[PDB]
């Protein structure tokens, strides 16, 4: 379980990964 | 101040500048041999002062006696002289060639030494020298076969200067070593072992060499060949410069580990001989306080003195143990098939052995800045400092940058081409 | 232009110093035992 | 396990030939965005 | 707080005679030690066979006494094992061994000497360290 | 007959003296005085046992100003102080520079933050650089105050030297295991993320600028109007989305995260320190010790090196430390086989 | 500085005679032996007394001073 | 034909990353050492560094927590040569002598190599400079030197530098033991570069912060930024070019920003560079300074100088370095 732990808060890392370069918030000229 | 770029498209200047630095170059080879055989005492480890162009030519075996210092001094003198005065001779041609007067408008000049783009003469120009190393590389072989000899540090008692006969000119033989491994002992140019090898393997060189030289001479590239590189000035050496580092690579690595090339007799012992050179020494040492070697139980389990080697033969033991594929004269008498032989170790041990042994372990190639002998932690009364260590260190060094310049030149052709200019 | 703190003090107070440690530096290297 | 040695060996040089002809490559070549030289 | 006679002043022969070295010498003996022992005897401990030193009062025990200069000599010259049973001259350096260890063809007698003097100087200068290496080890 | 001083003193010459310049330049040239003349001129193994300047022969490596004796606390020992009673030449013998040294010097790093929260109002500009400089000052305090009071005294604070402060290094590692301490982890974050910007974005700017800006190609020109400046955010962005895969566009956030990350560190790697002062540490793992001892066949890089480091206390603190005179038997140090 | 005062002569002239003046005066700062008396960092004839293979240490707060010489005294 | 459609595909935008001829390896390989490397920290078995039989697990469910430790070196048995998988047998057999090592490594190597290529093949296809390629170049150089050239010059893999936290900080100890790095310049310069870049990374962005265009649409309760269409960009370089110089001295300052950014990609790679070498250079022995002895002729006094102190240290943990795995008196390697 101190392992699981070391595990869980990896998977998020890499979700967060995922997430924030292919679902992040457009960088446009429109302006 | 890019000086040297404002160079580039004016050849008439790059001819004095490129003969120029070709002039410092010869200049080295005669301040530091003559300052070599100033400071060069007769019988004194070549390598336990500090020299590095005199062992190039003692292996040459251009003048010593069975692994003998030098019987004759004289051979250095001419060396150091030659090439010194090699130095003005040109130091005369790049000034003139760089301050008198531009070029590629004479035109009988141009009809035998032409431009850049023109891949005829770029060609041409490239064969040329191709057909200089071509012979520079022979002639190595005819200083080895029906010349004063060269250096061959096997077989048997001192390996003196000898002539070679026959070098190995089989065909596959040649290209072998360089369809092997570079790992684990066995790195393609490095595993050279026999000097008989290395005498043919530069017989086929030149061969190749010129007939290539005279082969761009006259034939233009064809169309694969034009689509892939780009023809700037600038890109030729990004080309010559990336080939370079490879190499310095190359021969540092190859000067860290040896070949009858670079007889460990004047550069010293190999980082591997120290090691293994430990292991023997204690083996004697303790076979004369009657300790049987087979027997043996380090804390480990493992036999302070033999073990296996993954292929199962018999090495020494200790950290010792990474270092089996290393052979030298010195411990391959006691090698047999299966391995080392129990038997020729506690029986059959000459005692010339024993000095080697402890000499090499005692010169560990092991240095520091202040030129401190052994460990990192001894005290400062001995100097010594591998020469290994040094053409290994300063080398690797010009390797790498080096190669930061091919991808600085190459990546500027890419804005010659249409980038930035 | 006259002589001032600035450009005046500000060199003289660290570059004079400077030449006599040097100076007694210089000294040291041959020094003996 | 010889069989996954040649598996490898095939994989490796397979996207190596990809590297070595896509640059030798007739086609793609050295297409930059300022300047087109075919 | 200076190298003093006294300091110099050391044994010479087996039964009590003795001299006084000066300053030129000493130097000359460092000098030499590092030019041909150092790297197998450096600060005055064996590499080659750690369970033999070069300290002062191991000396004494050798076969025959090394407590002193003629014995020292004696032994640069023709080597002698800890007991005197055996003739090391193919292992050591030994100017009866010129012909192997070529940096001992140079050397002469005042060098032997003077060798001598500095091994027998060291350790009242260094003390326990010249021994074991204590600063060193 | 103030406000004439004011700018007199606030005077915009070559180098600009504030109010602040007061405190300043006397104490940053003292303490750097202080430094450079004991480094050539004093020898301080009456107080520690080596060898401290040049007069003795050290090499620019050896040379440093040394710290006072363990004896004497925290006494700040001033020329007029009971203890070196007045007498100079002995005022250095025991040391009493140290705390010249830190003290001058600590109020160099005052005034140094004054000057920069002056220029900031003369000009207009904003503070923010005088509160990046808090780091530093920070870890100056952290360790050359914080730490020595909460041990044995000043002698244990570093040395003012070069190799002197390597030995700092390793005591440190030794005694405290400093490298498991978890601030001093994020410190050794900034400082390699400091580098990682200053080179990503310097080398994406010079290679990001504008073409043909220069009909000889070369880039040392630019002026006021030059409101755009020489390089495209448009670019490096898909540069690096298609790269890296991430890349926030936004100048100002690029420039002042890169505040953050240096900065940030810093103070981290200060608290860790002010944790060691009072010998609280990061130095172990119950968990793992506890199978440790149960369990001969069990063994871990974690372990490996709490290994060193005994060996790095056992040999280096009897020499090290001079005052409670260590002797240690040959036999009774720790040692593997061999070596 | 854009050079200024670094092209005139009398800058050099001024200095020339001035700074080899410090050169020298610091040079004879070492030679004289100031240096030791002044700052108190023995020499290589005062660090240990013949045979005295201690170090000397302090150890009261109070009687610096007094040790020191105590140390002094000793190796004379 | 086909092949004509597959090159235009690698070559430009593929709305996720660019994926050109560099990465048509650098993409499979760096993929095999991520997840293999991933589930060696979460699984491997123990492994016997130094071919003794005494192997070291430093895997998170071997009883390992994050700092403590993961994918160890491979055996000095093994050390030099190569070992794949398929030149031993069991795979029992090859996580215990180290095999994940030397695959996750090579792999990464190349991967990383071609990740620095990838970076300036990327410029060919948009115009720009060839820079970013050479930046790089630090400290990838750099894990190659750790990774690669020491172990090639030491001779064995193992010892090359662990891929778990805390045995990275074993590798700086045991190689400043055995080498010491400290009082070398190559990593003073090392120090250099690095509290370099921080001193400057906080310098720049301080100033580039404190000179900023005090006018734009910022007020006390908002902070929306920039972008490109932004002529006179963010901030006003004369008041920063004024606060340094005023702190200093005009010299001191900077006057363009070529210059400025110039530097601050000068100073960290060029630092880096030789550090990198530094250890490469440490790598066939050609370790750092040594001031171990200054002396009082006088007697001859040995007189102990703060380097010492430094080189007591340094002995105590050489002489317990790998313990126990060295039968001969002086180390060699
Ligand atoms: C094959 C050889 C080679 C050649 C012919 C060139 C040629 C050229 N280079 Mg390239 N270069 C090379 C290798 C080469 N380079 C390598 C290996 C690298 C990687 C380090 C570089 C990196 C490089 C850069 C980064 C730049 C060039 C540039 C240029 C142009 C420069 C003109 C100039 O201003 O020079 C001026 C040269 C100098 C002032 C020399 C500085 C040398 C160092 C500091 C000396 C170190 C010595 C040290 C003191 C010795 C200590 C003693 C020792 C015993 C311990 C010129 C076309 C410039 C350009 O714009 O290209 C078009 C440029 O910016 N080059
Ligand atoms: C590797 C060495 C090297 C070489 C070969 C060159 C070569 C050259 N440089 Mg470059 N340069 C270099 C390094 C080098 N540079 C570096 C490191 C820098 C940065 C500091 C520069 C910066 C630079 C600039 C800024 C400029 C050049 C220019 C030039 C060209 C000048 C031609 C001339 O007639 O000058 C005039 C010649 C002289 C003043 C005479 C020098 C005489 C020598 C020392 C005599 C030696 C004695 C002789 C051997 C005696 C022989 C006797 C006989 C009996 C044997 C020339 C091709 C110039 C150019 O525009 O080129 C296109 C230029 O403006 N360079
Ligand atoms: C890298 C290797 C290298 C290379 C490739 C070259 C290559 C060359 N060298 Mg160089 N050289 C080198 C190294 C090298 N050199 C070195 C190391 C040195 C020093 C030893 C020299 C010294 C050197 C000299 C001294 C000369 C050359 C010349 C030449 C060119 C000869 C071609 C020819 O057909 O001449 C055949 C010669 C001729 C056709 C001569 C015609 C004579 C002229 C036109 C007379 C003008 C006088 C007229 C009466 C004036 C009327 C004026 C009115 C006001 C009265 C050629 C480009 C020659 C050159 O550049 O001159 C053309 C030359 O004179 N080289
Ligand atoms: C001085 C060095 C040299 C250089 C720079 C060149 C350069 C070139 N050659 Mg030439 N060549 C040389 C020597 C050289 N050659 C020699 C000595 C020979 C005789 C065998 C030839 C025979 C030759 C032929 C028959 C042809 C060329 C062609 C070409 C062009 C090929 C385009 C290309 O690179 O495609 C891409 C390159 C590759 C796929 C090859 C990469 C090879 C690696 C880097 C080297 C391997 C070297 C080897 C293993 C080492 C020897 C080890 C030793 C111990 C035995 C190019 C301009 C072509 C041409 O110009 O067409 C008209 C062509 O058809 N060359
Ligand atoms: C003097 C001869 C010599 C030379 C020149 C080399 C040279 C080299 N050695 Mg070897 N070595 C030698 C002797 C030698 N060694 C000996 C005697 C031993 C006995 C102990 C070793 C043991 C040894 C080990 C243990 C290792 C090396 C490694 C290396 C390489 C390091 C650079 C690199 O990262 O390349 C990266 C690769 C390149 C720059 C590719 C160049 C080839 C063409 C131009 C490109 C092909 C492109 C494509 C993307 C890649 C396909 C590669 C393929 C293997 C899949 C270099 C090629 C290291 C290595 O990476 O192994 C190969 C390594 O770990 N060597
Ligand atoms: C508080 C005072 C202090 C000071 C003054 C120093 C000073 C130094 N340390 Mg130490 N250090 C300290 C505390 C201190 N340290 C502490 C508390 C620790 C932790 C125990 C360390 C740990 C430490 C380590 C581990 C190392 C150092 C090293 C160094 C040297 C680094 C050189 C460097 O590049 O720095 C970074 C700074 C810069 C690159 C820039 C400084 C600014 C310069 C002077 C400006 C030059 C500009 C010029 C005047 C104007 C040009 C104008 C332009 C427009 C053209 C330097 C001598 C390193 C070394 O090499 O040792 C010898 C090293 O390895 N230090
Ligand atoms: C190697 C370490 C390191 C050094 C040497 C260093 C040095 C310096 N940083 C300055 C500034 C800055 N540094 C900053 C951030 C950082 N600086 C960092 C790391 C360093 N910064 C890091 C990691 C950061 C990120 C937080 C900022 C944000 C600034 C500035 O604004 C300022 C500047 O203007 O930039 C250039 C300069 C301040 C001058 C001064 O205030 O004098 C006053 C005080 C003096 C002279 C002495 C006080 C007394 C101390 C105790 C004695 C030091 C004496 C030494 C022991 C003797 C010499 C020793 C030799 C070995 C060198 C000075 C050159
Ligand atoms: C003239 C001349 C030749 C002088 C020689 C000087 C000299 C030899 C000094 C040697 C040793 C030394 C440091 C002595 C110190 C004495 C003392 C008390 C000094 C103060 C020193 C000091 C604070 C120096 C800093 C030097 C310096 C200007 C470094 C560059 C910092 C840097 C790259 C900042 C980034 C930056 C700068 C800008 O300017 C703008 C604008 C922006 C935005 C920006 O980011
Ligand atoms: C920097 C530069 C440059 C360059 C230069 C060069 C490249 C040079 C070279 C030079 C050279 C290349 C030189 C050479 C020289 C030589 C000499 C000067 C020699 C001499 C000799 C002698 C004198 C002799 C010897 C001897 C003998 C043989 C015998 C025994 C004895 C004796 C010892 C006497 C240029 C111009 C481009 C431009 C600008 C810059
Ligand atoms: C103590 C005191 C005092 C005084 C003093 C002072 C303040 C001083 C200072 C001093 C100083 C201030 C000094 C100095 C010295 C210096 C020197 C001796 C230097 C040198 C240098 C060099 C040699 C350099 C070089 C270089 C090079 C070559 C290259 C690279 C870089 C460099 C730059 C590093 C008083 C009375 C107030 C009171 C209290 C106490
Ligand atoms: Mn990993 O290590 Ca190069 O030092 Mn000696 O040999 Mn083995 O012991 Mn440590
Ligand atoms: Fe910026």
């Amino acid at each position: 379980m101190e392992t699981i732990t070391y595990v869980f808060i990896f998977a998020c890392i890499i979700a967060l990964f995922f997430f924030a370069i292919f679902f992040r918030e457009p960088p446009r000229i429109t302006k | 101040w890019a000086g040297n770029a404002r160079l580039i498209n004016l050849s008439g200047k790059l001819l004095g500048a490129h003969v120029a630095h070709a002039g410092l170059i010869v200049f080295w080879a005669g301040a530091m041999t003559l300052f070599e055989l100033a400071h060069f005492i007769p019988e004194k480890p070549m390598y336990e002062q500090g020299l590095i162009l005199i062992p190039h030519i003692a292996t040459l075996g251009w003048g010593v006696g069975p692994g003998g210092e030098v019987v004759d001094t004289f051979p250095f003198f001419v060396v150091g002289v030659v090439h010194l005065i090699s130095s003005a001779v040109l130091g005369f041609g790049g000034v003139y060639h760089a301050i008198r007067g531009p070029e590629t408008l004479e035109e009988y000049s141009s009809f035998f030494g032409y431009d850049w783009k023109d891949k005829n003469k770029m060609t041409t120009i490239l064969g040329f020298h191709l057909i200089v190393l071509g012979i520079g590389a022979l002639l190595l072989v005819a200083k080895a076969m029906f010349f004063g000899g060269l250096y061959d540090t096997w077989a048997p008692g001192g390996g003196d200067v000898r002539v070679i006969t026959n070098p190995t000119l089989d065909p596959r033989v040649i290209f072998g070593y360089l369809l092997k491994s570079p790992f684990g002992g066995e790195g393609w140019i490095v595993s050279v072992n026999n000097l008989e090898d290395v005498v043919g393997g530069h017989i086929w060189i030149g061969l190749i060499c010129i007939a290539g030289g005279i082969w761009h001479i006259l034939t233009t590239p064809f169309g694969w060949a034009r689509r892939a590189f780009i023809w700037s000035g600038e890109a030729y050496l990004s080309y010559s410069l990336g080939a370079l580092s490879m190499m310095g690579f190359i021969a540092t690595c190859f000067v860290w580990f040896n070949n009858t090339v670079y007889p460990s007799e004047f550069y010293g012992p190999t980082g591997p001989e120290a090691s293994q050179a430990q292991a023997m020494t204690f083996l004697i040492r303790d076979q004369k306080l009657g300790a049987n070697v087979g027997s043996a139980q380090g804390p480990t389990g493992l036999g302070k003195y033999l073990m296996r080697s993954p292929t199962g033969e018999i090495i020494f033991g200790g950290e010792t143990m990474r270092f089996w594929d290393f052979r030298g004269p010195w411990l391959e008498p006691l090698r047999g098939p299966n391995g080392l032989d129990l038997n020729k170790i506690k029986n059959d041990i000459q005692p010339w052995q024993e000095r080697r042994a402890a000499e090499y372990m005692t010169h560990a190639p092991l240095g520091s800045l202040n030129s401190v002998g052994g460990v990192a932690t001894e005290i400062n009364s001995v100097n010594f400092v591998s020469p290994r260590s040094w053409l290994a260190t300063s080398h690797f060094v010009l390797a790498f940058f080096f190669l930061v310049g091919h991808l600085w030149h190459a990546g500027r052709a890419r804005a010659a081409a249409a980038g930035f200019e | 232009y006259p002589i001032f703190t600035v450009r005046w003090v500000a060199v003289h107070t660290l570059a004079v110093p400077t030449i006599f440690f040097l100076g007694a530096i210089a000294a040291m290297q041959f020094i003996q035992r | 396990m010889e069989t996954l040695k040649i598996t490898v060996y095939i994989v490796v040089t397979f996207f190596v030939l990809l590297f070595v002809f896509g640059f030798l490559s007739g086609d793609p070549a050295r297409n930059p965005k300022r300047k087109d030289l075919e | 707080a200076e190298l003093t006679p006294e300091v110099l002043t050391v044994p010479l022969n087996s039964e009590g005679k003795t001299i006084t070295l000066t300053e030129k010498q000493y130097l000359e003996g460092k000098r030499l030690f590092q030019y041909a022992c150092a790297s197998c005897h450096v600060g005055g401990i064996t590499k080659t066979n750690p369970s033999l030193d070069l300290r002062t009062e191991t000396l004494a025990l050798a076969t025959p006494p090394r407590d002193n200069i003629e014995g020292l000599v004696d032994y640069m010259k023709n080597p002698t094992t800890y007991d005197g049973e055996q003739e090391i001259a193919e292992v050591h350096p030994s100017l009866r061994s010129a012909d192997i260890f070529p940096k001992m063809r140079n050397l002469t007698e005042k060098d032997l000497v003077a060798i001598a003097g500095h091994i027998l100087v060291e350790p009242k200068i260094l003390g326990d360290k010249w021994g074991g290496g204590k600063v060193y080890y | 007959w103030f406000d004439i001083l004011d700018d007199w003193l606030k005077r915009d010459r070559f180098v600009f003296v504030g109010w602040s310049g007061i405190l300043l330049f006397p104490c940053a040239y003292l303490a750097l005085g202080g430094w450079l003349t004991g480094t050539t001129f004093v020898t301080s193994w009456y107080t520690h046992g080596l060898a401290s300047s040049y007069l003795e022969g050290c090499n620019f490596l050896t040379v440093a100003v040394s710290t006072p004796a363990n004896s004497m606390g925290h006494s700040l020992l001033l020329l007029w102080g009971p203890e070196a009673q007045g007498d100079f030449t002995r005022w250095c013998q025991l040391g009493g520079l140290w705390t010249f040294i830190a003290l001058h010097g600590a109020f160099g790093l005052i005034g140094f933050m004054l000057r920069q929260f002056e220029i900031a109002r003369l000009v207009g500009v904003r503070p923010y650089n005088a509160i990046a400089f808090s780091a530093p000052i920070a870890v100056f305090v952290s360790v050359f105050l914080i730490y020595p009071l909460g041990q044995s005294s000043w002698f244990f604070a570093p040395s003012f030297g070069v190799a002197a402060i390597f030995r700092f290094l390793l005591f440190f590692q030794g005694f405290h295991n400093w490298t498991l301490n978890p601030f001093h982890m994020m410190g050794v974050a900034g400082v390699l993320g400091g580098a990682l910007l200053c080179a990503i974005h310097g080398a994406t700017v010079e290679n990001t600028l504008f073409q043909d800006g220069e009909g000889a190609s070369t880039f040392r020109a630019f002026n006021p109007t030059q409101a755009e400046e020489t390089y495209s955010m448009v670019t490096a962005n898909r540069f690096w989305s298609q790269i890296f895969g991430i890349a926030f566009s936004n100048k100002r956030w690029l420039h002042f995260f890169m505040l953050f990350v240096p900065v940030t560190g810093l103070w981290m790697s200060a608290i860790g320190v002010v944790g060691l002062a009072l010998n609280l540490r990061s130095y172990d793992f119950i968990s793992q010790e506890i199978r440790a001892a149960e369990d001969p066949e069990f063994e871990t890089f974690y372990t490996k090196n709490l290994l060193l480091n005994e060996g790095i206390r056992a040999w280096m603190a009897p020499q090290d430390q001079p005052h409670e005179n260590f002797v240690f038997p040959e036999e009774v140090l720790p040692r593997g086989n061999a070596l | 500085p854009f050079s200024d005062i670094i092209t005139s002569v009398r800058y050099w002239v001024i200095h020339s005679i001035t700074i080899p003046a410090l050169f020298i005066a610091g040079w004879l700062f070492v030679s004289t032996g100031l240096a030791y008396d002044v700052f108190g960092t023995p020499r290589p004839d005062s660090y240990y007394a013949q045979e005295q293979r201690s170090i000397p240490l302090v150890t009261d707060r109070f009687e610096a001073k007094q040790q020191v010489e105590t140390f002094l005294e000793q190796l004379k | 034909n086909l092949w004509e459609r597959f090159c235009n595909w690698v070559t430009s935008t593929d709305n996720r990353l660019y994926v050109g001829w560099f990465g048509v390896i650098m993409i499979p390989t760096l993929l095999a050492a991520t997840i293999c490397f991933v589930i060696a920290f979460i699984a491997a078995p123990p492994v016997d560094i130094d071919g003794i039989r005494e192997p070291v697990s430093g895997s998170l469910l071997y009883g390992n927590n994050i700092i403590t430790g993961a994918v160890v070196p491979s055996s000095n048995a093994i050390g030099l040569h190569f070992y794949p998988i398929w030149e031993a047998a069991s795979l029992d057999e090859w996580l215990y002598n180290g095999g994940p090592y030397q695959l996750i490594i090579f792999h990464f190597l190349l991967g990383a190599s071609c990740y620095m290529g990838r970076q300036w093949e990327l410029s060919y296809r948009l115009g720009m400079r060839p820079w970013i390629c050479v930046a790089y170049s630090a400290p990838l150089a750099s894990a190659f030197a750790v990774f690669l050239i020491y172990p090639i010059g030491q001779g064995s893999f193992s010892d090359g530098m662990p891929l778990g936290i805390s045995g990275t900080f074993n590798f700086m100890i045991v190689f400043q033991a055995e080498h010491n790095i400290l009082m070398h310049p190559f990593h003073q310069l090392g120090v250099a570069g690095v509290f370099g870049g921080a001193l400057f990374c906080a310098m720049h962005g301080s100033l580039v912060t404190s000179s900023l265009i005090r006018e734009t649409t910022e007020t006390e309760s908002a902070n929306y930024g920039y972008k490109f269409g932004q002529e006179e960009e963010t901030y006003n370089i004369v008041a920063a070019h004024g606060y340094f110089g005023r702190l200093i001295f005009q010299y001191a300052s900077f006057n363009n920003s070529r210059s400025l950014h110039f530097f601050l990609a000068a100073w960290p790679v060029v630092g880096v560079w030789f550090t990198a070498l530094g250890i490469s250079t440490m790598a066939f022995n050609l370790n750092g300074f040594n001031f171990n002895h200054s002396v009082i002729d006088a007697k001859g006094n040995v007189i102990n100088t703060w380097a010492d102190i430094i080189n007591r240290a340094n002995l105590g943990m050489e002489v317990m370095h790998e313990r126990n795995a060295h039968n001969f008196p002086l180390d060699l390697a």
